[PDB]
C-alpha cells in the first residue's frame, strides 16, 4: 500500500500460489483491501487473472464480498428503534430536525 | 414536487454595509426604509452589491412608502448604466428596539415578497451598534399562509441558522407575529479590505518625522516625576515580597495593584518616543545632506 | 523576577516532596 505499484503486488500472490501455498496468497489480498484505495486495488485484478493466480482473489478485492462481512456483526447485535423517528413528528418541526 | 422558496444566508459586500449604516444613522428615531440591489446567483448565495434608498418613511415604515413606481423608475436607469441588477429584498432601520419590526412594517414587508420570494428584511439599529454587525438581522416575513405551509423550519435549513437577541419583549413579541430570523454572513475581498484599511501618505511620514531635542528632555524629566510618587509605594512593597503572587505582596505592603507596573509603562512611552526619534534623525540627516 | 524565584524556593519543597512521599508508600507494602 505504502509503494501503491501494481506490478509489486501482483509478483507476491503469483509465487505463493506457484509454491501452493494459496492460502498465503489468500490473507495478503484481505488485508490489503481495508488500508487500501479502491483505485490502487481494481489494477491487481486485471494483473492477477492474466498471470492465472486463483479467481478467489478476485472478489474480496471488488469489494462487493466485504460487505455482507460486516453484515453479521451488525445484524447480530442490531439495536433498532421506532421511537426518535415519532419524536420528530409530534414533538417539534419538521425541516432541520427532520434531517 | 416541493419548491425551495428559502431563505439563503445573505452576503452582504463592505460598500453595502456602510450606506446601510449610513442610511440609519442620519434617518433614526424616524423610522426609514430603502432598497437592496444584488444579484442572487445558485440557491445559496445572495450578494448585495449595493443598496441605494427609496424615498425615507414618515410615521411608520408605511405602506405608503413602498412605491411600484419609484421601484420602477430607478431600475430602468440602472440598465442604461450597465449595471443592470435586481431588486433582491429591502432594509429598514428600527430605534424602537433591537432586531424588530414594526405592525405597519410587516404589511409592507409583503409586498416585496410577492415581487420576489428573496426579499429579505435587515433591520439596522444605529442606536445600539458600536460594533456594526451588531444588532442586524436578516428576517423573513410570516403571513397566515406561511404559518400554514411551515416555510419557518425551511429558512433555517441551508445555512448556519440565526435567532436574534435584543430585548426580550421584541424578541417573544417579534418571533409570532412579525417574523422568523434568518443568517446574514459577510464576504470582503482583499481589494476591498485595503480600501477598508486608508492607507494615508502623511500616516507613515510622522514615523521619520523629528520632534524637539527638548521636548524629550522635558519629557524625561516629566516621567521622572511620576516614578517618584511610585517610588514611595515601591521602596515599601519590595521590603517583603517572600510568598507567591506579586501583586498580593505589593497591596499588603502598602501600593494599590502593582507599583512596579506604573513605574514601568511611565519610562515605556518616553523611551518609546525618544528611541525613534533618535533612530530617524540619523538617517535623515545623512540622507538629506 | 526576585519574586517569583522566592515562590520558586517554596514550590521546590512541594515538588521535592512528592518523589520521597512515593518512596516511603512504595517501601511499607515491601516490608509486609
Amino acid at each position: 500500500i505504502f509503494l501503491d505499484d501494481t506490478q509489486a503486488v501482483s509478483d507476491i500472490l503469483e509465487k505463493l500460489v506457484k509454491e501452493d501455498n494459496l492460502l498465503m496468497a489468500y490473507q495478503i489480498c484481505f488485508d490489503l483491501y481495508e488500508s487500501a484505495s479502491q483505485q490502487f486495488l481494481s489494477s491487481v485484478i486485471q494483473n492477477l487473472r492474466t498471470v492465472g493466480t486463483p479467481l478467489k482473489m478476485i472478489k474480496i478485492l471488488s469489494g462487493e464480498m466485504a460487505i455482507e462481512l460486516h453484515l453479521q456483526f451488525l445484524i447480530r447485535n442490531n439495536n433498532t428503534d421506532l421511537m426518535i423517528l415519532k419524536n420528530t413528528k409530534d414533538a417539534v418541526r419538521n425541516s432541520v430536525c427532520h434531517t | 414536487a416541493p419548491a425551495v422558496d428559502t431563505a439563503e444566508q445573505v452576503y452582504i459586500s463592505s460598500l453595502a454595509l456602510l450606506k446601510m449604516l449610513k442610511h440609519g444613522r442620519a434617518g433614526v428615531p424616524m423610522e426609514v426604509m430603502g432598497l437592496m440591489l444584488g444579484e442572487f446567483v445558485d440557491d445559496y448565495t445572495v450578494r448585495v452589491i449595493d443598496v441605494f434608498a427609496m424615498p425615507q418613511s414618515g410615521t411608520g415604515v408605511s405602506v405608503e412608502a413602498v412605491d411600484p413606481v419609484f421601484q420602477a423608475k430607478m431600475l430602468d436607469m440602472l440598465k442604461q448604466t450597465g449595471r443592470p441588477e435586481m431588486v433582491v429584498g429591502w432594509y429598514h432601520s428600527h430605534p424602537g428596539f433591537g432586531c424588530w419590526l414594526s405592525g405597519v412594517d410587516i404589511n409592507t414587508q409583503q409586498s416585496f415578497e410577492a415581487l420576489s420570494e428573496r426579499a429579505v428584511a435587515v433591520v439596522v439599529d444605529p442606536i445600539q451598534s458600536v460594533k456594526g454587525k451588531v444588532v442586524i438581522d436578516a428576517f423573513r416575513l410570516i403571513n397566515a399562509n406561511m404559518m400554514v405551509l411551515g416555510h419557518e423550519p425551511r429558512q433555517t435549513t441551508s445555512n448556519l441558522g440565526h435567532l436574534n437577541k435584543p430585548s426580550i419583549q421584541a424578541l417573544i413579541h417579534g418571533l409570532n407575529r412579525h417574523y422568523y430570523s434568518i443568517t446574514i454572513n459577510y464576504r470582503k475581498n482583499e481589494l476591498e479590505q485595503k480600501m477598508l484599511l486608508n492607507l494615508h501618505k502623511k500616516s507613515w511620514m510622522e514615523g521619520l518625522t523629528l520632534q524637539d531635542y527638548s521636548e524629550h528632555c522635558k519629557h524625561n524629566e516629566s516621567v521622572v516625576k511620576e516614578m517618584l510618587e511610585l517610588a514611595k509605594n515601591y521602596n515599601k512593597a519590595v521590603e517583603e515580597e517572600d510568598k507567591m503572587t506579586p501583586e498580593q505582596l505589593a497591596i499588603k505592603n502598602v501600593g494599590k495593584q502593582d507599583p512596579k507596573r506604573h513605574l514601568e509603562e511611565h519610562v515605556d512611552v518616553l523611551m518609546t518616543s525618544n528611541i525613534v526619534q533618535c533612530l530617524a534623525a540619523m538617517l535623515d540627516t545623512v540622507v538629506f545632506k | 523576577m526576585v519574586v517569583v524565584y522566592l515562590a520558586s524556593l517554596i514550590r521546590s519543597v512541594v515538588a521535592l516532596h512528592n518523589l520521597i512521599n512515593n518512596k516511603i508508600a512504595n517501601r511499607d507494602a515491601e516490608k509486609k
